[PDB]
C-alpha cells in the first residue's frame, strides 16, 4: 500500500525489474561496480 | 683535413637527429595525458594546457642546446682550426 494520505491508502504495484557531461573515474572497474549498485538499489526499494 | 670535417657532418647529424628522436617521443608521452585530462576534465583543459607549457620548456632545455651547437659545427666549425 502507498501512503497516499492519512485518510488515503492506495494499493499499488511497480516494476522493481527490469528498470551528464563528464565521466567518472573507476576503482577497480565499472561492471565490478555496476553488479554492486543494482543490488543495493532493489535492497533499498524493498526497504522503502 | 677530410676525416676532421666528414666526421664533423656526423656528429652534426647525431646531435640534431638524437634531439629529433628524444623530443618526438617526449611530446608524445606528455601530451597523450594532456588530452585524457582535457576529456576528464573540459572545463579545466586551460590550467591543464598552461601547466603543460612549463614542462616543454624542461623538456627542451638539453635539445635546443644540441640544436644551437650543432649549428656551430656547421657554420664556424671548432675542429679545423686544431691542426
Amino acid at each position: 500500500n502507498k501512503f497516499v494520505n492519512t485518510m488515503t491508502q492506495k494499493p499499488t504495484v511497480e516494476q522493481l525489474i527490469p528498470l551528464h557531461h563528464w565521466d567518472y573515474l573507476y576503482e577497480p572497474d565499472a561492471k565490478s561496480l555496476l553488479d554492486g549498485l543494482l543490488v543495493r538499489y532493489v535492497e533499498s526499494q524493498v526497504y522503502q | 683535413m677530410e676525416t676532421v670535417v666528414g666526421l664533423t657532418a656526423i656528429a652534426v647529424a647525431l646531435l640534431i637527429g638524437l634531439g629529433a628522436l628524444g623530443t618526438a617521443i617526449g611530446f608524445g608521452l606528455l601530451g597523450g595525458k594532456f588530452l585524457e585530462g582535457a576529456a576528464r576534465q573540459p572545463e579545466m583543459v586551460p590550467m591543464l594546457q598552461v601547466k603543460m607549457f612549463i614542462v616543454a620548456g624542461l623538456l627542451d632545455a638539453v635539445t635546443m642546446i644540441g640544436v644551437g651547437i650543432a649549428l656551430f659545427f656547421t657554420f664556424a666549425n671548432p675542429f679545423v682550426g686544431q691542426i
